[PDB]
């Protein structure tokens, strides 16, 4: 199945700037970036902890 | 705020910034002990900042208070973003004046044509990102619902209404989201979502505040 990990990061059509953290496949580690706050998709966390527990190395 | 000018230092009064560590979205004082804000702006440790105008550097006039309750409205879908609303009551009453004073309720909805102003501390770039220090303004008009649905095929509900420029060029945006739309001294809009920002034929989408008078005054006198 496709790996959600490799997917864009998705600010979404609301208007909030809300830091997230994405898995940057091409750089191999997690990212900052702006989400909007609702539709979320899955490359999307609270904390770079998170991100690296679900994402990490994909 | 896209297309917008330098609104000038405390011009705004009722404009306040909500931080979690950062500023992440924008609301409305309308009262000493309350400030309404999208739903999607619901985040925990929010702080309530008043009487800002650059947002990076202390100036004078700011008043910091924390969010003692923050309530979503409880028909609130983040899927659909139908109710995009939430009130949030300050741990302790803001000191009222000029520069940080209350925005009135809406008596009755305001007809499409009607010139509102918008604003808040988003991004000023429909494509790229530059994030302004002191607050942003735009004067921008209310949109058909025919218009809006036109625009957005399936997406607008009857607690939504648009706002702007179909050419492109004018539009609130991300960092903007829950800030105010006022018309003729009145809360018509929170600032809610749109496809991008400043797009043509995409105009931004905004809470209808006139829809939920009855259920702020009753919330707020019941918390
Ligand atoms: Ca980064
Ligand atoms: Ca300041
Ligand atoms: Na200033």
């Amino acid at each position: 199945r496709p790996d959600f990990c490799l997917e864009p990061p998705y600010t979404g059509p609301c208007k909030a700037r809300i830091i997230r953290y994405f898995y940057n496949a091409k750089a191999g580690l997690c990212q900052t970036f702006v989400y909007g706050g609702s539709r979320a998709k899955r490359n999307n966390f609270k904390s770079a902890e998170d991100c690296m527990r679900t994402c990490g190395g994909a | 705020i896209v297309g917008g000018y330098t609104c000038g230092a405390n011009t705004v009064p009722y404009q306040v910034s909500l931080n979690s560590g950062y500023h992440f979205c924008g609301g409305s004082l309308i009262n000493s002990q309350w400030v309404v804000s999208a739903a999607h702006c619901y985040k925990s440790g929010i702080q309530v900042r008043l009487g800002e105008d650059n947002i990076n550097v202390v100036e004078g006039n700011e008043q910091f208070i924390s969010a003692s309750k923050s309530i979503v409205h409880p028909s609130y879908n983040s899927n659909t973003l139908n109710n995009d609303i939430m009130l949030i009551k300050l741990k302790s009453a803001a000191s009222l004046x000029s520069r940080v004073a209350s925005i009135s309720l809406p008596t009755s909805c305001a007809s499409a044509g009607t010139q509102c102003l918008i604003s808040g501390w988003g991004n000023t770039k429909s494509s790229g990102t530059s994030y302004p220090d002191v607050l942003k303004c735009l004067k921008a008009p209310i949109l058909s619902d025919s218009s809006c649905k036109s625009a957005y095929p399936g997406q607008i509900t009857s607690n939504m209404f648009c706002a702007g420029y179909l050419e492109g060029g004018k539009d609130s945006c991300q960092g903007d989201s829950g800030g105010p739309v006022v018309c003729s001294g009145k809360l018509q809009g929170i600032v809610s979502w749109g496809s991008g920002c400043a797009q043509k034929n995409k105009p931004g989408v905004y809470t209808k505040v006139c829809n939920y008078v009855s259920w702020i005054k009753q919330t707020i006198a019941s918390n």
